[PDB]
């Protein structure tokens, strides 16, 4: 089968031309022409956890302390658990322990 | 083997195609026939995408009569044909929900927004 | 089709090998049977009856048909591969560099220099490419599309632009 | 409303006594200041409209509808420049004038508190914009597309006409607070369904109705760029806004005579939707959309709920930003290839990365993403549509399956794949063009973060 | 499809009214399939963008902490005792067969669960074991510190993170405990 | 993928057919016609792009294959769609 | 660079890979054999399951069949 | 060239499985002649890989000896305290 | 482009199908229009029913993507056979024999499931107790009514 | 289970339905059952806003438990002997359901020999 | 339910600042992966600090 002598021909001609465009992409050494340990790494560290940690945790609070807890049901908490024998820091009451239990055990 | 079935969305293999085989001077003949003409146009669309000062669109005839013959029927599933369907759905769905409203056998406890 | 008996056998060959490969996997084991195909071919190579040759690659098809894998291997780089065009949002036509502005051409002094060579070239050698193709093309247009080879010296074989110039494989 | 009459109409002077190279600059200058003005419209009361005098009125209907007016004013004259930059000086001062004739004629149909001082305002209209088309469209089919657009108006407009007049006969006024409380029932009689039928099909022909909607892709094909803004943005919301205003004296037989509509509207938004998967002219693509997404509007104004013209009014604005934003970036591809196809010129986002966030940005928009306003409008029409019938829960989410497919195709087959190897002539996107789009999507996204100016009065 | 296949079975677990089963799954799932993507991921670049497994095989040593996040990633899934896949896993499957349920329903979460070894198994082997069915051209280079480090994380989390979540939080059900050894 | 050059072309697609058993390595050589000067067939011709396209992980159509007659011309066919000017 | 490819031959390999894939793969094991001591209940069950079968009528209150 | 190629001749299918494939061809009078371009995968480091239970069980060694040593730790603690 | 070089009327005469032909760039003998029937499709050439992703993707196409020639006749349908929508290629099994394993693999499944749902899998185990009535008052019971006590029993 | 074959595939008369069991009387052989007691409070179980589903018959140890879970945070580890003793009794609660379905059986299997020989004898 | 509530936010702010910073165009795209990268690494701890307050006394807000 392979190339015709013509077919031969042609495709030696476009290589040539073909390398050519392609060494013509490299770049010069001037281009682009552009115009006019830890130490360092806690210092970027500390920089990055100042101004996306404790800048917006300050707004945050300030936000949630003054404007939004203000409102009502704004925020809502569940209620805290409660357990036999507890002790309520708002009015110091005890809770009674459990029964005796029947205790089966194993 | 059993023998391909071919259907609409599933279109016959070539190579299982008697066609493709027994050539015949005549389909050789039509074939050679059709790439003159893919060639032909070949030629006139790469004389002008190569051309050096071109600077624009090739319009394409083919597109411009695909557009054209596609654009020009302006004028079941179009006409009163799915209206009714749809007039009947919905008028017994609200007939329905109306009378139960009315006899006061839909619940409609919190409903207040509407 | 277009392919002569002799091309339809190859193309069967290879691909019958193809598929055959992604049965066996295994190298050892797809080197045992693709030596068997190879001997079913062997066999009918020297048939001389057109018809019985004809009728052999019919079945032969059929054959295929039934015994292709449903998942054949396929090269992440052809078509159907899982890489097939997987670049082509990275590959920018170069007629692009004509509407950069000034200061972007500026950070490229030596390659926007180069670039104007090559358009010269291209502006010279049109008009000869033109005139090769008109007395070259046999009356009634062209019947294949095959394109000559530049005969003199200091031309360009015609219609060498789009095909010098196209993108990289990797443009980015 | 003479503090925003009189500065339009002032626009006339400055434009025709404005240095030669300075009307698109001194236009579109003092157009955006009318649009400043505009926001003190916004001093709406939660139980009185606006009522100025004893010709023009605002309340939360008209204001959001006037703000989109005024503001799309000095976007259509960035649109236009471009393509008229050849014109004659005096035929370039002619176009400004027609457009300002528009805006003039519209701010006062969406205040105007008589009806029959809205009918005229709002025929009115007719005469600039088939001017507009006819004149300065670019196509031989622009003649036709103006008798389209001509006669299907009038053919709904004229029996309008009969039956307000017939209306103040027998009720003794026209003005929209008098019939706030001298509306009285509509019963059952042949008489009165034709006079229903009179009130609404004026109405349905501008929106435009599915039957009725097929002069719609024919102006929108041949219109200029500007034409087209205007016609999707505002001219459309005439209906919309009159069938907000008229239905108020036709109950309770709306009650029945929506069925047909709302079969026309309910079927007719899910075959438009399919049109628009295989559309081949990108204009006619989003002239199908606007059929589409208007057939919403429809429904939610029959059937009468304080949600559905919520959702109504929502939408409303919503498609106006959006289809004007997607007509205007079509129109940037159209200067380039000179083409409306939309399989001509593939792969753009290769070639123009930030008009490719523009298409992006719009196309999401159009399929209604939360919480764009375009969703909220569209939603609050499905949760209403719902309690009118369960049934259609299905047609509504069926229409919202089909519209995220054609405008991601969209998006698909003109940004993505391969570029089209022989158009070479696509110049990096203008300041001006890029400036067009980002004031269609910037004053849309805004709206979400206070949505109730957009909600109108029953909110 | 061991995803879809996955999270079939959180279904099936809200199916047998288990949403914090449903949960925990979802959380112990999270590791060990990030980490087999990540895996497969560094597998794919060192073969040349190559993705067929059966031009695969021989990376057991070639690729060696590749190859350990592989196997603890597939044992992590098949429910090895112990692995984060373990505590989520095996809870399912046991309140599955002690709950009033669909019979075929059940079964075919048993069998899915046995495809799901199976098909473990089919990457194990064709990836790594036997020898090698990639070009000749040796690429295999799996030593950046960022694939490292993104891996070994999540090669700990699929050891330890079902244990640690399964003893913090706090109880919401009544787990079914007793049941015959079969 | 680390990049290839024309002497790593030639190098590699010589290196395949000198484990051809069919092919003599000694009469080898880079304008051998696989036809004329080595004997080959039309069949051991197919099993040869074959076996540069395991080389080089990528497929060469039938189309443009079955004119690869010569190891140069596998060498050429092969720089040209990798880009390699070197 | 660091790594120089290879032609038809075993990759070569760092030391820190080859030991940091050997450690984790012996964490593995040892963590899946410390908690088999610890807790092979998980794996075999907490509690015998009782034979419903050795349960008397004087137990499970089924009186005799004449009354 | 920075590259450099191993000696062809090296690359042999003798002890390999692809010997083993040359007796199953040779008895039907057939010849495999691709076999050294495959020879490669069988040879040198890609020899001898482990098997299925070999993979699985990597870290046994060691794991075992630390948590033999981690028990024996425990068992002493428990019997002091 | 000129008038006489769009479509038209349905053919009628072979001349009229030999210029139709011609302004399609078509062999008369393979131009074949859609039949007569007043839907609109006027001369536009009939071509096959074939997804764009059946053609040759090693040919240099003038489009690519959309592996089209420029100037060759577009197929009526062709923005519904573009590589992202339908696709006709040929299937390994046969299209009848699809239908059938995948309907089959449906309708099994369902009547297993249903089989399920009337044999449930249950544990012989008696109904779970509860203290407290049935935790009648946990479970949102008006306390004013007294409900019907339930009694549990050791065992 | 091998209940459920005798059952759909046996004799299902007697063979106890999970549904609706049970179908005799509690007394029915028993003289004098005890009532189950319950440790916990209705209002311990509400400060402690255990699940409702988690406030049957063993709700007390579930209580201790987790007071324990709060008090040893963070020993995550910790609570051992308080995690066991609650399933410990959970388990005895299922015990309890297991007698109750194989009573139901037995009392099933005496009914229908009652019916056959006062069947055979008529 | 101060620190708890404050601390919950934060983390899902602290998602968007990179966000912010691009559309903005005031950040430094020489590293911006390593930049998102660490800002997940920080979300990560900050949403800990929460989470180990519901494990403790079942805290939900
Ligand atoms: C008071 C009045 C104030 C006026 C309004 C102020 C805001 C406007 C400031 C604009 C000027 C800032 C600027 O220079 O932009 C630079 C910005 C980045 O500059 P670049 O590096 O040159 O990027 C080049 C491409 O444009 C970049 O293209 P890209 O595609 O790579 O990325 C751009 C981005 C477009 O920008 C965005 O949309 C931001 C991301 C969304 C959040 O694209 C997307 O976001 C695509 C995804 C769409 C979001 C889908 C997720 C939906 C979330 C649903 C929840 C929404 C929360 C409520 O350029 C833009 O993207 C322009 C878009 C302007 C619209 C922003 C809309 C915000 C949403
Ligand atoms: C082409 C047009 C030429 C064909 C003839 C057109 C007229 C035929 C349709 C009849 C319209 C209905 C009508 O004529 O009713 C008259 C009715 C008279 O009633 P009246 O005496 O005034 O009040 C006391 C009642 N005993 O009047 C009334 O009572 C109230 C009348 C209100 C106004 C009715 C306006 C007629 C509307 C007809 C067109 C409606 C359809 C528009 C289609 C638009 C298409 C885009
Ligand atoms: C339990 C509930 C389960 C319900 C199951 C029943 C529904 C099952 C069927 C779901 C819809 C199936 C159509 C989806 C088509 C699709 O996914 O697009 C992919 C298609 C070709 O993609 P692919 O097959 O991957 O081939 C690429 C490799 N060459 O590319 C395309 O051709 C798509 C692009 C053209 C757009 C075609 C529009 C399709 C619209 C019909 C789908 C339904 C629309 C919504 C209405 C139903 C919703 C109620
Ligand atoms: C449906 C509610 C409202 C309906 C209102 C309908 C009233 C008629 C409005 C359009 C009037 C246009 O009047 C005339 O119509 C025909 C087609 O319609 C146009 O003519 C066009 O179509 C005809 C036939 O369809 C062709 O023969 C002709 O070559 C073409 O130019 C004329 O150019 C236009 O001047
Ligand atoms: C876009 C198309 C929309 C189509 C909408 C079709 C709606 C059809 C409405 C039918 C209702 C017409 O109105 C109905 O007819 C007549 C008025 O002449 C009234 O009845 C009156 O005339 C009829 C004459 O037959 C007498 O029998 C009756 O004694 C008298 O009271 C009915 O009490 C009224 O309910
Ligand atoms: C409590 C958690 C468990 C703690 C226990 C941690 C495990 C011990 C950590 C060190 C592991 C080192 O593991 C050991 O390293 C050497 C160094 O490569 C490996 O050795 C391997 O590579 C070297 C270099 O070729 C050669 O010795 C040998 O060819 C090969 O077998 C051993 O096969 C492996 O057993
Ligand atoms: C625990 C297992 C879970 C998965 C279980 C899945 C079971 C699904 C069973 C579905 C069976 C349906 O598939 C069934 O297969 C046979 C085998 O060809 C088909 O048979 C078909 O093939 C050949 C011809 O092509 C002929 O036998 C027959 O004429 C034809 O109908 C049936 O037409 C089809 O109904
Ligand atoms: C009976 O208790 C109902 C269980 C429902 C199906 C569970 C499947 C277990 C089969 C037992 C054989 C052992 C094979 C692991």
């Amino acid at each position: 089968s392979g190339y015709t002598p013509e077919e031969k021909l042609r495709l030696q001609q476009l290589r040539e031309l073909r390398r050519r465009w392609l060494k013509d992409q490299e770049l010069s050494p001037r281009e682009p022409v552009l115009p006019p340990n830890v130490i360092y790494k806690t210092y970027r560290h500390s920089i990055f956890a100042f101004t996306h940690v404790l800048i917006p945790v300050w707004i945050i609070h300030y936000y949630l302390k003054y404007h939004v807890t203000t409102k009502p049901y704004t925020i809502v908490e569940k209620k805290p658990r409660i357990f036999p024998g507890d002790t309520i820091l708002e009015t110091g009451e005890v809770i009674p322990p459990m029964k005796e239990f029947p205790d089966q055990h194993h | 083997f059993p023998k391909y079935e071919a259907s609409r969305l599933s279109s016959l293999p070539t190579t299982l195609d008697p066609a493709e085989y027994d050539i015949s001077s005549e389909t050789r003949k039509a074939q050679a026939e059709r790439l003159a003409i893919r060639s032909r146009l070949k030629r006139e669309y790469q004389l002008q995408y190569y051309d050096p000062s071109r600077r624009g669109v090739i319009e394409d005839p083919a597109l411009v009569r695909w557009t054209y013959a596609r654009s020009a029927n302006i004028y079941a599933l179009f006409g009163i044909g799915p209206l009714v369907f749809w007039y009947y759905v919905f008028k017994t769905d609200r007939d329905r929900k109306e009378k139960l409203i009315q006899e006061g056998k839909l619940d409609r406890t919190f409903n207040i927004s509407y | 089709a277009y392919l002569t008996h002799q091309q339809k056998v190859l193309r069967l060959y290879k691909r019958a090998l193809r598929h055959l490969e992604s049965w066996c996997i295994h190298r050892d084991k797809y080197r045992y049977f693709a030596c068997l195909l190879r001997a079913r071919f062997d066999e009918h190579k020297n048939e001389k009856d057109m018809v019985k040759a004809t009728q052999l690659l019919r079945e032969a098809e059929e054959e295929f048909w039934h015994g292709q894998h449903p998942q054949p291997y396929i090269f992440p780089e052809s078509p159907g591969g899982t890489s097939y065009e997987r670049y082509e949002c990275y590959k920018v036509p170069e007629w692009c560099l004509d509407d950069w502005h000034p200061s972007e051409k500026a950070m490229y002094p030596d390659y926007f220099a180069k670039r104007e060579q090559w358009k010269k070239l291209r502006r010279e050698s049109w008009e000869r490419e033109v005139k090769q193709l008109q007395e070259e093309t046999p009356v009634g247009g062209p019947r294949t599309e095959a394109l000559p080879p530049a005969r003199k010296q200091g031309d360009l074989p015609p219609l060498w632009w789009h095909i010098v110039t196209r993108p990289r494989e990797r443009p980015m | 409303m003479l503090k925003y009459i009189i500065p339009t109409i002032m626009l006339m002077p400055l434009t025709w006594l404005s240095k030669n190279n300075m009307i698109w600059v001194n236009s579109t200058a003092h157009s955006l200041l009318i649009s400043f003005t505009s926001l003190l419209l916004m001093n709406q009361f939660g139980d009185n409209s606006l009522n100025f005098s004893l010709l023009f009125f605002s309340d939360s209907l008209s204001t959001p509808l006037l703000i989109l007016t005024m503001w799309l004013l000095p976007l259509m004259l960035m649109a236009s420049q471009h393509h008229l930059s050849k014109e004659n000086l005096t035929r370039k001062k002619l176009f400004i004038t027609m457009l300002i004739s528009l805006q003039l004629f519209l701010i006062m149909t969406f205040t105007a508190m008589e009806l029959i001082l809205f009918y005229i305002l709002f025929e009115a209209t007719l005469v600039p914009t088939l001017i507009i088309i006819t004149r300065w469209g670019n196509q031989t089919e622009r003649l036709n597309a103006g008798l389209y657009f001509l006669f299907y108006t009038l053919a709904g407009s004229l029996p309008l006409l009969v039956a307000l007049i017939y209306i103040q006969n027998t009720v003794g006024s026209l003005n929209f607070l008098m019939l706030q409380y001298w509306v009285q029932p509509v019963h059952n009689s042949w008489s009165n369904v034709f006079m229903w039928l009179a009130c609404m099909m004026a109405f349905m022909v501008k929106m435009p109705l599915y039957g009725l909607h097929l002069w719609l892709p024919k102006a929108h094909v041949e219109a200029p760029i500007a034409g087209s803004m205007v016609l999707a943005a505002v001219l459309l919301k005439l209906g919309g806004y009159g069938m907000l205003r008229i239905t108020l004296i036709l109950n309770p037989m709306t009650d029945f005579m929506a069925y047909p509509f709302i079969m026309l509207s309910l079927w007719g938004m899910i075959m438009t939707s399919s049109i628009c998967l295989r559309q081949t002219d990108l204009k006619s693509l989003i002239a199908y959309s606007s059929v589409s997404h208007m057939a919403l509007v429809i429904v939610a104004i029959l059937i009468q709920t304080p949600w559905s013209y919520m959702g109504a009014t929502a939408l409303m604005i919503a498609h106006g930003l959006t289809s004007s934003m997607l007509f205007c970036l079509a129109n940037s591809n159209y200067e380039r290839i000179h083409s409306r196809t939309m399989i001509l010129a593939r792969g753009l986002q290769t070639l123009l990365p930030l008009m490719a966030t523009w298409w992006l940005l719009a196309s999401l928009t159009n399929l209604a993403l939360p919480p764009t306003i375009n969703l909220i409008g569209e939603l609050f029409v499905v949760m209403s549509t719902f309690s009118w019938s369960n049934i259609t829960i299905i047609l509504m989410g069926v229409n919202m399956v089909i519209t995220a497919l054609y405008s991601l195709y969209m998006l698909i087959m003109t940004q993505r794949g391969k570029y089209t190897y022989h158009i070479n002539n696509i110049s990096p996107s203008f300041t001006r063009e890029n400036a067009l789009m980002s004031l269609h999507i910037l004053p849309l996204l805004l709206l979400t973060l206070n949505p109730k100016i957009i909600l109108g009065p029953l909110y | 499809f061991s995803t879809s296949s996955q999270l079939g079975l959180m279904m099936v677990t809200i199916g047998i009214n288990q949403p914090y089963l449903a949960f925990l799954h979802i959380c112990t799932h999270a590791f060990f399939k990030a980490m087999l993507f990540m895996c497969s991921g560094s597998i794919i670049h060192s073969l040349n963008d190559e993705q067929d497994i059966r031009k695969m095989g021989g990376l057991f040593k070639a690729m060696p902490f590749t190859t350990t996040a592989l196997i603890v990633g597939s044992l992590a899934l098949t429910g090895m005792p112990f692995l984060t896949g373990f505590y989520s896993k095996d809870l399912i499957i046991e309140a599955a067969n002690t709950s009033y349920t669909n019979a075929w329903a059940l079964l075919m979460t048993l069998i899915a669960t046995s495809f799901t070894a199976i098909y473990s198994t089919r990457i194990i082997f064709f990836a790594l074991l036997g020898q090698p069915r990639f070009p000749t051209l040796v690429n295999i280079n799996e030593n950046n510190p960022l694939l490292i480090n993104s891996i070994k994380r999540l090669l700990i989390g699929s050891l330890f993170a079902g244990y640690i979540i399964s003893n913090n939080i706090p109880p919401t059900t009544i787990p079914q405990m007793t049941m015959p050894y079969y | 993928a680390p990049p290839l050059t024309l002497e790593g072309i030639k190098d590699r697609v010589l290196y395949v057919l000198k484990l051809y058993d069919k092919i003599d390595p000694e009469k080898l050589s880079v304008n051998s016609h696989f036809m004329k000067d080595l004997g080959l067939d039309s069949l051991d011709q197919v099993e040869i792009i074959m076996a540069m396209e395991d080389e080089f992980g990528f497929e060469i159509p039938d189309i443009d294959a079955e004119k690869l007659m010569c190891p140069q011309e596998i060498v050429d066919y092969i720089a040209d769609k990798k880009d390699v000017y070197e | 660079a660091h790594i120089e490819p290879r032609y038809r031959q075993f990759p070569q390999l760092t030391r820190s890979q080859v030991i940091q894939a050997e450690f984790f793969s012996a964490t593995m094991w040892f963590w899946i054999l410390w908690r088999f001591w610890h807790d092979s209940d998980a794996v075999l069950g907490h509690f015998p399951y009782p034979d419903p079968s050795q349960w008397t009528d004087e137990e499970l209150g089924i009186p005799p069949d004449d009354e | 060239s920075k590259m450099e190629l191993p000696d062809y001749k090296q690359w042999k299918i003798e002890g390999t499985p692809l010997e083993t494939v040359q007796e199953k061809l040779a008895a039907r009078g057939l010849r495999d002649p691709w076999g050294r371009n495959e020879a490669w995968r069988y040879m040198g480091g890609f020899a001898n890989n482990v098997s299925f239970v070999g993979a699985l069980l990597k870290g046994f060694k060691w794991g075992f000896a630390a948590f033999v040593v981690a028990i024996g730790a425990e068992y002493y603690l428990e019997s002091q305290k | 482009i000129t008038k006489d070089m769009l479509p038209g009327p349905y053919p009628k005469t072979p001349e009229e199908r030999a210029a139709a032909a011609k302004k399609y760039n078509m062999r008369v003998e393979d131009y074949e229009p859609y039949p007569d029937d007043g839907t609109g499709y006027g001369d536009y050439p009939k071509l096959p029913d074939r997804s764009q992703q059946e053609r040759d993707p090693w040919y240099d196409w003038d489009h690519p993507d959309l592996r089209l020639n420029w100037g060759e006749p577009m197929h009526w349908d062709l923005d519904m056979y573009i590589r992202n929508r339908v696709d006709t290629s040929p299937t390994p099994v046969n299209w009848n024999l699809m239908c059938k394993h995948l309907f089959g693999f449906v309708a099994f499944m369902l009547f297993m499931f249903w089989v399920g749902e009337t044999y449930p899998a249950y544990q012989p185990v008696g109904p779970k107790q509860y203290p407290y009535n049935n935790l009648y008052l946990e479970r949102g019971g008006d306390p004013n009514k007294e409900p019907e006590p339930v009694v549990h029993y050791e065992i | 289970g091998a209940h459920l074959a005798r059952r759909y595939l046996g004799d299902a008369s007697v063979e106890p339905d999970p549904l609706r069991m049970p179908t005799f009387p509690p007394d029915y052989g028993f003289p004098e059952r005890k009532e189950r007691e319950m440790v916990a409070t209705q209002q311990e179980m509400n400060d402690a806003q255990l699940v409702l589903q988690q406030r049957d018959y063993c709700a007390h140890y579930l209580i201790r438990f987790l007071k324990c879970k709060r008090d040893s945070f963070p020993n995550f580890l910790a609570c051992k002997h308080e995690r066991h003793d609650w399933d410990y009794c959970e388990h005895l609660d299922y015990v309890k359901r297991m007698k109750e379905f194989e009573r139901e059986r037995r009392l099933l299997q005496r009914k229908k020999r009652r019916e056959q020989r006062e069947a055979d004898m008529a | 339910m101060n620190m708890f509530s404050s601390l919950s936010l934060v983390t899902l702010l602290l998602l968007t600042m990179p966000i912010m910073m691009m559309s903005f165009n005031t950040y430094k795209p020489s590293n911006y992966p390593l930049y998102v990268k660490t800002a997940i690494s920080y979300a990560f701890i900050t949403s800990m600090i929460p989470t180990m307050m519901f494990i403790h006394s079942g805290q939900e807000l």
